[PDB]
């Protein structure tokens, strides 16, 4: 889902 | 000729960007789990590729028109290039004297050897050290070598993207950027763009290794427990 | 009237079963990210709580008759349970002096301080060290400890447990050596096994309370991402 | 899947 990836973009 | 203030401002956000995210003491190092000289580098060099990966994002989020990419499109170029983007920018604690990246005392100089007991073989680690040498010759001026990283990551050739004509566009942009500086200023450099873009094409060959030897590493699970979330997501495939 | 020579054997397993996975001096502690003191303490004791894991589960394939309960249960049982047994051998660190787990000089003296600095508030951290005092206080003998450590991890009521009624059986062994035990080898503990079954009913809720905060915590990737691949899958609920 | 969990018990 790519959580961190989403969240490290903002 | 010279540049326009359209080149040169781009030049000023990629640049800043990455003094904002590359520290020249490596000063966080010691916030990883120690290093060990079963894969005793493994936990030093999962957490320093770990705190990597979170720096070539932020980096990446200051490149001009990457912000507006679709996150989807962002992600596919981050998974893609990241491991690129870090053989790239470690380029800076290279050092050709040792052959290594000196990035600190005894414990954070990191040989071939390291790499070796974190998973890695030398038949591989071998092309890196080459390319880590050829790339440190060329001498690239902070804004060469920032527009390098920047070429690098916005590839439309990766798998997963998108919306490739506009990530071409975004890349050629920068390239003719990289061209027009180094041509303006940068004596000596009628053939370095070329030498560049062959840099880029080495990365991919280093890059496919990678994902070979890292994907064996991620089915053992008493390896991959080593690794942390981030990497398990970046160089995951569950994209 | 005395113990069998059954009884005994299995208090010899369990015994050095834990002496195995317990290190009196804490010297591995020095490969965790190091402490800091947006939670500065998650890495370190995410690391420790990691660690700790691991070590549970070498216990736990000695505790006899586990290794025989099928892969599904023994699951079940070490991720409901982990938490628990990490409370439980922790005692052997707790210092009443100082309320506080001391498992090195300065760095690795974990005060109630600093699990706030990791995701955790002081209300909920109050009912652990009251856990640790009246625990420390039963001044166990070794074999009642690692015995209550085997009790607990075999607690039949736990969910995702298949064979209920053979972890029923294996529990209840365990609990006959305790209270056989008490009784032999000691004095003035004639209502100890009282006391010490009550603190398998605090564990309970010490656990519950840690899911809740956990919970919270592992919905925000900003932090889950500091935590480590066993934690999460040991606390995770894709269970 | 308890990949980790499953291999650490052997
Ligand atoms: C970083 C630094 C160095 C980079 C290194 C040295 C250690 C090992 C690394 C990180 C290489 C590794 C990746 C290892 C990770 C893992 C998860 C175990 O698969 C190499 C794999 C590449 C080849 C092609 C050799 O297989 C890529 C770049 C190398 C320090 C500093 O410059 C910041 C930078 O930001
Ligand atoms: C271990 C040691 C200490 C245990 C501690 C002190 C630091 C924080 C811990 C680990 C408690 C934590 C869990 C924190 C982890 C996380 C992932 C951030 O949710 C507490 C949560 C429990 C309550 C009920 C307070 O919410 C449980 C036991 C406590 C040291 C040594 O004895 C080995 C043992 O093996």
């Amino acid at each position: 889902k790519h959580k961190i990836l989403h969240r490290l973009l903002q | 000729h010279m540049l326009s203030d359209e080149q040169m401002q781009i030049i000023n956000s990629l640049v800043e960007a990455h003094h904002k995210t590359y520290d020249d003491s490596y000063s966080d190092f010691v916030r990883f789990r120690p290093p060990v000289r079963r894969l005793s580098m493994l936990p030093h060099l999962a957490d320093l590729v770990s705190y990597s990966i979170q720096k070539v994002i932020g980096f990446a989020k200051m490149i001009p028109g990457f912000r507006d990419l679709t996150a989807e499109d962002q992600i596919a170029l981050l998974k893609s290039s990241a491991i690129e983007i870090i053989m790239l920018r470690s380029n800076q604690s290279f050092s050709l004297e040792d052959m290594s990246w000196s990035c600190g005392g005894p414990d954070f100089k990191y040989c071939i050897n390291d790499v070796t007991k974190a998973g890695h073989t030398l038949e591989l680690l071998e092309p890196l050290v080459k390319f880590q040498v050829g790339l440190k010759k060329l001498k690239l001026h902070e804004e060469e070598h920032v527009l390098l990283m920047a070429i690098c990551l916005l590839s439309p050739d990766r798998p997963g993207v998108q919306d490739h004509v506009r990530i071409e566009a975004l890349q050629d942009r920068l390239c003719d950027v990289l061209q027009a500086y180094i041509r303006i200023q940068h004596p000596g450099g009628r053939l370095l763009y070329a030498k560049m873009i062959q840099k880029l094409a080495d990365l991919r060959s280093l890059n496919e290794e990678h994902s070979k030897q890292y994907r064996s590493l991620s089915f053992q699970p008493e390896h991959s427990m080593q690794l942390t979330p981030l990497v398990l997501e970046v160089f995951g495939s569950e994209v």
